[PDB]
Protein backbone atom coordinates (compact mmCIF):
# COMPACT_ATOMS: atom_id res chain seq x y z
CA UNK A 1 0.00 0.00 0.00
CA UNK A 2 0.91 3.64 0.40
CA UNK A 3 3.41 4.40 2.52
CA UNK A 4 3.35 0.95 4.98
CA UNK A 5 6.14 -1.28 4.85
CA UNK A 6 5.66 -5.18 6.20
CA UNK A 7 9.39 -6.63 7.57
CA UNK A 8 9.77 -10.22 6.85
CA UNK A 9 12.61 -12.69 7.32
CA UNK A 10 14.63 -12.30 4.16
CA UNK A 11 17.28 -14.99 3.96
CA UNK A 12 19.43 -17.01 7.07
CA UNK A 13 23.58 -16.63 6.99
CA UNK A 14 24.96 -18.87 8.06
CA UNK A 15 24.54 -23.03 9.50
CA UNK A 16 20.79 -23.82 10.62
CA UNK A 17 20.78 -24.73 14.15
CA UNK A 18 18.08 -25.31 16.96
CA UNK A 19 16.61 -22.80 18.90
CA UNK A 20 16.32 -23.80 23.26
CA UNK A 21 16.36 -23.34 26.53
CA UNK A 22 19.20 -24.57 28.87
CA UNK A 23 18.74 -25.40 32.99
CA UNK A 24 20.88 -26.71 35.53
CA UNK A 25 19.94 -30.65 35.93
CA UNK A 26 21.48 -30.34 39.49
CA UNK A 27 20.07 -27.21 40.85
CA UNK A 28 15.79 -28.18 39.05
CA UNK A 29 15.69 -31.30 40.56
CA UNK A 30 17.01 -30.08 43.83
CA UNK A 31 14.01 -27.75 43.28
CA UNK A 32 11.58 -30.27 42.30
CA UNK A 33 12.99 -32.45 45.49
CA UNK A 34 12.22 -29.08 47.98
CA UNK A 35 8.90 -28.59 46.19
CA UNK A 36 7.96 -32.12 46.58
CA UNK A 37 9.04 -32.06 50.95
CA UNK A 38 7.07 -29.06 50.81
CA UNK A 39 4.08 -30.54 48.94
CA UNK A 40 4.30 -34.06 50.79
CA UNK A 41 2.52 -31.88 54.12
CA UNK A 42 -0.79 -31.48 52.36
CA UNK A 43 -1.15 -34.75 51.13
CA UNK A 44 0.72 -37.20 53.64
CA UNK A 45 1.63 -40.86 53.41
CA UNK A 46 1.47 -40.36 49.42
CA UNK A 47 4.17 -40.45 46.44
CA UNK A 48 3.68 -37.62 44.49
CA UNK B 1 48.02 -7.86 6.37
CA UNK B 2 50.70 -9.76 7.19
CA UNK B 3 54.54 -8.91 6.61
CA UNK B 4 56.92 -10.35 3.81
CA UNK B 5 59.36 -11.91 5.36
CA UNK B 6 61.17 -12.17 8.63
CA UNK B 7 64.10 -13.06 9.84
CA UNK B 8 66.30 -14.17 13.09
CA UNK B 9 69.23 -15.83 14.65
CA UNK B 10 68.98 -19.33 16.17
CA UNK B 11 68.20 -19.05 20.09
CA UNK B 12 66.08 -16.18 20.16
CA UNK B 13 62.02 -15.29 20.34
CA UNK B 14 60.46 -13.64 17.11
CA UNK B 15 57.23 -11.99 16.37
CA UNK B 16 54.85 -12.16 13.33
CA UNK B 17 51.94 -9.97 13.19
CA UNK B 18 48.62 -10.15 11.70
CA UNK B 19 46.59 -6.69 11.38
CA UNK B 20 43.01 -6.66 10.52
CA UNK B 21 39.82 -4.50 10.64
CA UNK B 22 37.50 -4.82 13.85
CA UNK B 23 35.33 -7.46 12.13
CA UNK B 24 38.14 -10.15 11.33
CA UNK B 25 40.04 -10.09 14.86
CA UNK B 26 38.59 -7.50 16.70
CA UNK B 27 34.86 -8.43 17.00
CA UNK B 28 35.55 -12.51 17.30
CA UNK B 29 39.01 -13.95 18.81
CA UNK B 30 38.79 -16.82 16.18
CA UNK B 31 42.79 -16.66 14.70
CA UNK B 32 45.32 -19.40 14.15
CA UNK B 33 48.83 -19.89 12.72
CA UNK B 34 50.13 -22.54 10.43
CA UNK B 35 53.28 -23.55 8.86
CA UNK B 36 53.92 -24.93 5.85
CA UNK B 37 57.25 -26.52 4.48
CA UNK B 38 57.54 -26.23 0.95
CA UNK B 39 56.06 -29.33 -1.06
CA UNK B 40 54.02 -30.13 2.12
CA UNK B 41 50.19 -29.44 3.83
CA UNK B 42 50.22 -26.76 6.07
CA UNK B 43 50.96 -27.98 9.87
CA UNK B 44 48.48 -27.16 12.89
CA UNK B 45 50.08 -25.40 15.49
CA UNK B 46 47.59 -22.38 16.97
CA UNK B 47 44.12 -22.52 16.51
CA UNK B 48 42.19 -20.64 19.12
CA UNK B 49 43.22 -17.32 20.26
CA UNK B 50 46.09 -18.35 22.41
CA UNK B 51 45.62 -22.31 22.75
CA UNK B 52 47.41 -25.26 21.59
CA UNK B 53 46.84 -28.54 20.29
CA UNK B 54 48.81 -32.06 21.65
CA UNK B 55 52.22 -32.91 19.92
CA UNK B 56 53.14 -29.20 19.81
CA UNK B 57 55.65 -27.86 22.52
CA UNK B 58 55.93 -24.45 23.46
CA UNK B 59 57.73 -22.83 20.74
CA UNK B 60 55.08 -21.12 19.85
CA UNK B 61 52.56 -18.97 21.43
CA UNK B 62 49.96 -16.40 20.16
CA UNK B 63 48.59 -13.12 21.75
CA UNK B 64 46.01 -10.40 20.28
CA UNK B 65 46.49 -6.88 21.12
CA UNK B 66 43.27 -4.59 19.68
CA UNK B 67 42.83 -4.97 16.20
CA UNK B 68 45.99 -7.21 15.70
CA UNK B 69 47.11 -10.69 16.78
CA UNK B 70 50.80 -11.75 16.73
CA UNK B 71 52.05 -15.04 17.18
CA UNK B 72 55.73 -15.37 19.52
CA UNK B 73 58.34 -18.14 18.29
CA UNK B 74 60.42 -18.48 21.55
CA UNK B 75 63.68 -19.47 20.26
CA UNK B 76 64.61 -20.67 16.93
CA UNK B 77 65.81 -23.44 15.07
CA UNK B 78 66.54 -25.08 11.43
CA UNK B 79 63.43 -26.64 11.24
CA UNK B 80 61.91 -22.86 11.54
CA UNK B 81 61.89 -21.60 8.24
CA UNK B 82 58.40 -23.01 6.89
CA UNK B 83 56.27 -20.11 5.43
CA UNK B 84 53.65 -19.10 8.24
CA UNK B 85 49.84 -18.01 7.43
CA UNK B 86 47.86 -16.43 9.64
CA UNK B 87 43.84 -17.03 9.63
CA UNK B 88 40.38 -15.28 10.92
CA UNK B 89 36.76 -15.45 11.07
CA UNK B 90 35.67 -12.91 8.86
CA UNK B 91 32.02 -12.69 9.97
CA UNK B 92 29.05 -14.49 7.57
CA UNK B 93 30.21 -17.52 8.56
CA UNK B 94 33.11 -16.90 6.02
CA UNK B 95 36.86 -17.25 7.10
CA UNK B 96 39.54 -15.43 5.36
CA UNK B 97 43.63 -15.68 5.48
CA UNK B 98 46.66 -13.54 6.28
CA UNK B 99 48.67 -13.71 3.16
CA UNK B 100 52.16 -15.72 4.33
CA UNK B 101 55.62 -14.88 5.93
CA UNK B 102 58.53 -15.97 5.27
CA UNK B 103 61.06 -16.92 8.23
CA UNK B 104 64.88 -16.74 7.87
CA UNK B 105 66.66 -18.81 10.43
CA UNK B 106 70.38 -17.69 10.26
CA UNK C 1 44.92 -41.71 12.74
CA UNK C 2 42.39 -40.14 11.00
CA UNK C 3 43.34 -39.38 6.96
CA UNK C 4 42.22 -38.00 3.62
CA UNK C 5 42.67 -39.31 0.51
CA UNK C 6 42.44 -36.61 -2.03
CA UNK C 7 42.16 -37.30 -5.93
CA UNK C 8 44.40 -37.00 -8.51
CA UNK C 9 45.87 -34.21 -11.07
CA UNK C 10 42.99 -32.70 -13.95
CA UNK C 11 45.01 -31.51 -16.72
CA UNK C 12 41.76 -29.98 -18.92
CA UNK C 13 41.26 -27.36 -20.93
CA UNK C 14 39.04 -23.71 -19.53
CA UNK C 15 35.78 -23.80 -19.20
CA UNK C 16 35.13 -27.76 -18.16
CA UNK C 17 34.35 -28.51 -15.09
CA UNK C 18 36.65 -30.78 -11.93
CA UNK C 19 35.27 -32.60 -9.47
CA UNK C 20 37.83 -33.52 -6.49
CA UNK C 21 36.80 -36.12 -4.51
CA UNK C 22 37.78 -36.47 -0.25
CA UNK C 23 37.48 -39.34 1.55
CA UNK C 24 37.74 -39.66 5.32
CA UNK C 25 39.15 -42.45 7.39
CA UNK C 26 39.36 -42.92 10.88
CA UNK C 27 36.89 -41.01 12.06
CA UNK C 28 32.93 -40.90 11.32
CA UNK C 29 31.90 -38.56 8.56
CA UNK C 30 28.95 -37.23 10.30
CA UNK C 31 30.62 -35.35 13.64
CA UNK C 32 33.46 -32.84 12.16
CA UNK C 33 32.61 -30.03 9.18
CA UNK C 34 34.88 -30.36 5.70
CA UNK C 35 36.59 -27.20 4.14
CA UNK C 36 38.77 -26.53 1.47
CA UNK C 37 41.34 -24.32 0.74
CA UNK C 38 42.86 -23.07 -2.48
CA UNK C 39 46.61 -22.11 -2.93
CA UNK C 40 48.36 -21.34 -6.22
CA UNK C 41 51.71 -21.87 -6.44
CA UNK C 42 53.86 -18.92 -5.44
CA UNK C 43 50.78 -17.40 -3.24
CA UNK C 44 49.02 -17.89 -0.33
CA UNK C 45 46.12 -20.33 0.63
CA UNK C 46 42.56 -18.89 -0.20
CA UNK C 47 39.57 -19.84 1.84
CA UNK C 48 36.96 -22.44 -0.34
CA UNK C 49 34.10 -23.03 1.73
CA UNK C 50 32.69 -25.42 4.59
CA UNK C 51 29.70 -27.76 4.21
CA UNK C 52 28.03 -29.41 7.03
CA UNK C 53 28.45 -33.09 6.56
CA UNK C 54 25.35 -34.01 9.10
CA UNK C 55 22.74 -32.41 6.33
CA UNK C 56 24.44 -31.21 3.59
CA UNK C 57 24.14 -27.63 3.95
CA UNK C 58 26.95 -25.43 2.27
CA UNK C 59 28.39 -21.94 2.05
CA UNK C 60 30.73 -20.57 -0.13
CA UNK C 61 33.45 -17.56 -0.34
CA UNK C 62 32.25 -13.96 -1.46
CA UNK C 63 33.15 -14.62 -4.81
CA UNK C 64 33.20 -18.01 -5.50
CA UNK C 65 29.21 -17.85 -5.99
CA UNK C 66 27.91 -19.75 -8.96
CA UNK C 67 31.24 -21.97 -10.14
CA UNK C 68 31.35 -24.21 -6.83
CA UNK C 69 29.01 -26.37 -5.52
CA UNK C 70 29.60 -28.81 -2.70
CA UNK C 71 28.34 -32.63 -2.20
CA UNK C 72 28.85 -35.63 -0.21
CA UNK C 73 27.86 -38.88 0.38
CA UNK C 74 27.55 -40.40 4.32
CA UNK C 75 27.01 -43.78 2.98
CA UNK C 76 30.56 -43.76 2.05
CA UNK C 77 31.86 -41.11 3.79
CA UNK C 78 32.86 -38.74 1.40
CA UNK C 79 32.90 -34.96 -0.29
CA UNK C 80 32.70 -34.12 -4.00
CA UNK C 81 33.91 -30.38 -4.75
CA UNK C 82 32.38 -29.61 -8.14
CA UNK C 83 33.76 -26.38 -10.13
CA UNK C 84 32.34 -25.05 -13.21
CA UNK C 85 34.24 -22.68 -15.91
CA UNK C 86 37.72 -22.92 -14.94
CA UNK C 87 40.31 -20.40 -15.98
CA UNK C 88 44.12 -20.41 -16.61
CA UNK C 89 44.27 -19.23 -12.84
CA UNK C 90 42.46 -21.97 -11.39
CA UNK C 91 45.99 -23.82 -11.57
CA UNK C 92 46.50 -24.51 -7.71
CA UNK C 93 46.64 -27.43 -5.00
CA UNK C 94 43.40 -28.29 -3.46
CA UNK C 95 43.06 -28.88 0.56
CA UNK C 96 40.73 -30.89 1.60
CA UNK C 97 40.53 -29.91 5.75
CA UNK C 98 38.68 -31.09 8.91
CA UNK C 99 37.49 -28.33 10.77
CA UNK C 100 35.39 -27.78 14.47
CA UNK C 101 32.71 -30.35 15.78
CA UNK C 102 29.04 -30.41 14.35
CA UNK C 103 26.83 -29.62 17.00
CA UNK C 104 23.01 -29.06 16.93
CA UNK C 105 22.63 -26.28 19.64
CA UNK C 106 25.49 -23.26 18.34
CA UNK C 107 27.27 -22.18 14.85
CA UNK C 108 30.76 -23.77 14.21
CA UNK C 109 30.74 -23.65 11.04
CA UNK C 110 33.20 -20.15 10.96
CA UNK C 111 35.52 -21.88 13.57
CA UNK C 112 38.84 -21.64 11.53
CA UNK C 113 40.18 -25.12 13.67
CA UNK C 114 41.83 -27.01 10.36
CA UNK C 115 42.87 -29.93 12.66
CA UNK C 116 43.69 -32.61 9.72
CA UNK C 117 45.03 -31.44 6.00
CA UNK C 118 44.45 -34.09 3.05
CA UNK C 119 47.44 -34.74 1.04
CA UNK C 120 45.87 -32.18 -1.56
CA UNK C 121 45.68 -32.39 -5.45
CA UNK C 122 47.23 -30.33 -7.97
CA UNK C 123 44.92 -28.77 -10.88
CA UNK C 124 46.84 -27.81 -13.60
CA UNK C 125 44.55 -25.68 -16.67
CA UNK C 126 46.62 -25.37 -20.00
C1 LIG D 1 22.85 -25.42 26.07
O1 LIG D 1 23.22 -26.74 26.49
C2 LIG D 1 23.77 -27.56 25.45
C3 LIG D 1 23.97 -28.93 26.05
O2 LIG D 1 24.77 -28.86 27.23
C4 LIG D 1 25.05 -26.92 24.92
O3 LIG D 1 25.57 -27.70 23.85
C5 LIG D 1 26.95 -28.05 24.10
O4 LIG D 1 27.80 -26.89 24.08
C6 LIG D 1 29.19 -27.18 24.33
C7 LIG D 1 29.91 -25.85 24.30
O5 LIG D 1 31.31 -26.02 24.45
C8 LIG D 1 29.75 -28.18 23.31
O6 LIG D 1 31.07 -28.50 23.75
C9 LIG D 1 31.99 -28.81 22.69
O7 LIG D 1 32.06 -30.22 22.61
C10 LIG D 1 32.92 -30.73 21.60
C11 LIG D 1 32.66 -32.22 21.51
O8 LIG D 1 33.66 -32.93 22.26
C12 LIG D 1 33.07 -33.54 23.43
O9 LIG D 1 32.16 -34.59 23.08
C13 LIG D 1 32.72 -35.79 22.46
C14 LIG D 1 31.57 -36.75 22.24
O10 LIG D 1 32.11 -38.02 21.93
C15 LIG D 1 33.82 -36.37 23.35
O11 LIG D 1 34.42 -37.47 22.69
C16 LIG D 1 34.88 -35.29 23.62
O12 LIG D 1 35.94 -35.82 24.40
C17 LIG D 1 34.25 -34.06 24.29
O13 LIG D 1 33.80 -34.51 25.56
C18 LIG D 1 34.35 -30.36 21.99
O14 LIG D 1 35.23 -30.92 21.04
C19 LIG D 1 34.46 -28.82 22.07
O15 LIG D 1 35.75 -28.44 22.52
C20 LIG D 1 36.54 -27.98 21.40
O16 LIG D 1 36.13 -26.68 20.95
C21 LIG D 1 36.49 -25.53 21.75
C22 LIG D 1 35.99 -24.31 21.02
O17 LIG D 1 36.92 -23.24 21.22
C23 LIG D 1 38.00 -25.53 21.95
O18 LIG D 1 38.38 -24.39 22.70
C24 LIG D 1 38.38 -26.79 22.70
O19 LIG D 1 39.76 -26.76 23.02
C25 LIG D 1 38.04 -28.02 21.87
O20 LIG D 1 38.90 -27.95 20.75
C26 LIG D 1 39.33 -29.28 20.42
O21 LIG D 1 38.52 -29.81 19.40
C27 LIG D 1 38.50 -29.06 18.17
C28 LIG D 1 37.54 -29.76 17.25
O22 LIG D 1 37.49 -31.12 17.64
C29 LIG D 1 39.92 -29.01 17.60
O23 LIG D 1 39.93 -28.24 16.43
C30 LIG D 1 40.86 -28.38 18.66
O24 LIG D 1 42.18 -28.29 18.16
C31 LIG D 1 40.80 -29.15 19.97
O25 LIG D 1 41.40 -30.42 19.66
C32 LIG D 1 41.43 -31.32 20.79
O26 LIG D 1 41.78 -32.60 20.34
C33 LIG D 1 43.04 -32.66 19.64
C34 LIG D 1 43.18 -34.07 19.09
O27 LIG D 1 44.52 -34.22 18.62
C35 LIG D 1 44.18 -32.28 20.60
O28 LIG D 1 45.38 -32.20 19.87
C36 LIG D 1 43.89 -30.92 21.27
O29 LIG D 1 44.86 -30.67 22.28
C37 LIG D 1 42.46 -30.80 21.83
O30 LIG D 1 42.45 -31.60 23.01
C38 LIG D 1 33.38 -28.19 22.97
O31 LIG D 1 33.77 -28.45 24.30
C39 LIG D 1 28.86 -29.43 23.25
O32 LIG D 1 29.23 -30.31 22.20
C40 LIG D 1 27.41 -29.03 23.03
N1 LIG D 1 26.54 -30.20 22.89
C41 LIG D 1 26.30 -31.15 23.82
C42 LIG D 1 25.37 -32.24 23.39
O33 LIG D 1 26.78 -31.12 24.95
C43 LIG D 1 24.75 -25.51 24.43
O34 LIG D 1 25.96 -24.87 24.05
C44 LIG D 1 24.08 -24.69 25.52
N2 LIG D 1 23.71 -23.38 25.01
C45 LIG D 1 23.81 -22.26 25.74
C46 LIG D 1 23.39 -20.99 25.06
O35 LIG D 1 24.23 -22.27 26.89
C1 LIG E 1 25.14 -12.27 10.97
O1 LIG E 1 24.73 -11.75 9.71
C2 LIG E 1 25.01 -10.35 9.54
C3 LIG E 1 24.41 -9.95 8.21
O2 LIG E 1 23.43 -10.90 7.80
C4 LIG E 1 26.52 -10.11 9.62
O3 LIG E 1 26.76 -8.71 9.58
C5 LIG E 1 27.74 -8.41 8.57
O4 LIG E 1 29.08 -8.48 9.09
C6 LIG E 1 30.11 -8.19 8.14
C7 LIG E 1 31.42 -8.39 8.86
O5 LIG E 1 31.22 -8.74 10.22
C8 LIG E 1 29.93 -6.78 7.58
O6 LIG E 1 30.90 -6.56 6.56
C9 LIG E 1 31.60 -5.31 6.81
O7 LIG E 1 30.82 -4.20 6.37
C10 LIG E 1 31.42 -2.92 6.64
C11 LIG E 1 30.41 -1.84 6.27
O8 LIG E 1 29.81 -2.20 5.03
C12 LIG E 1 32.72 -2.82 5.83
O9 LIG E 1 33.37 -1.59 6.12
C13 LIG E 1 33.66 -4.00 6.19
O10 LIG E 1 34.83 -3.96 5.39
C14 LIG E 1 32.95 -5.36 6.06
O11 LIG E 1 32.77 -5.60 4.68
C15 LIG E 1 28.53 -6.61 7.01
O12 LIG E 1 28.31 -5.27 6.61
C16 LIG E 1 27.48 -6.99 8.05
N1 LIG E 1 26.14 -6.88 7.50
C17 LIG E 1 25.11 -6.38 8.18
C18 LIG E 1 23.80 -6.33 7.46
O13 LIG E 1 25.23 -5.98 9.34
C19 LIG E 1 27.08 -10.69 10.92
O14 LIG E 1 28.50 -10.62 10.92
C20 LIG E 1 26.65 -12.14 11.10
N2 LIG E 1 27.10 -12.64 12.39
C21 LIG E 1 28.07 -13.55 12.53
C22 LIG E 1 28.40 -13.95 13.93
O15 LIG E 1 28.64 -14.03 11.56
C1 LIG F 1 2.34 -41.13 57.45
O1 LIG F 1 3.74 -40.80 57.54
C2 LIG F 1 4.17 -40.36 58.84
C3 LIG F 1 5.63 -39.99 58.71
O2 LIG F 1 6.29 -40.81 57.76
C4 LIG F 1 3.91 -41.46 59.87
O3 LIG F 1 4.27 -40.98 61.16
C5 LIG F 1 2.45 -41.87 59.85
O4 LIG F 1 2.24 -42.96 60.73
C6 LIG F 1 2.01 -42.26 58.43
N1 LIG F 1 0.59 -42.57 58.41
C7 LIG F 1 0.11 -43.81 58.56
C8 LIG F 1 -1.38 -43.96 58.51
O5 LIG F 1 0.85 -44.78 58.72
Amino acid sequence: GPGQTFYATGDIIGDIKQAHCNISEEKWNDTLQKVGIELQKHFPNKTI
Amino acid sequence: TQPASVSGSPGQPITISCTGTSSDVGNYDLVSWYQQHPGNAPKYMIYEVTKRPAGISNRFSGSKSGNTASLTISGLQAEDAADYYCCSYAGSSTVIFGGGTKVTVL
Amino acid sequence: QVQLVQSGAEVKKPGASVKVSCKASGYRFTDHYIHWVRQAPGQGPEWMGWINTSSGRSNFAQKFQGRVTMTRDTSISTAYMELNRLKSDDTAVYYCTTGSWISLYYDSSGYPNFDYWGQGTLVTVT
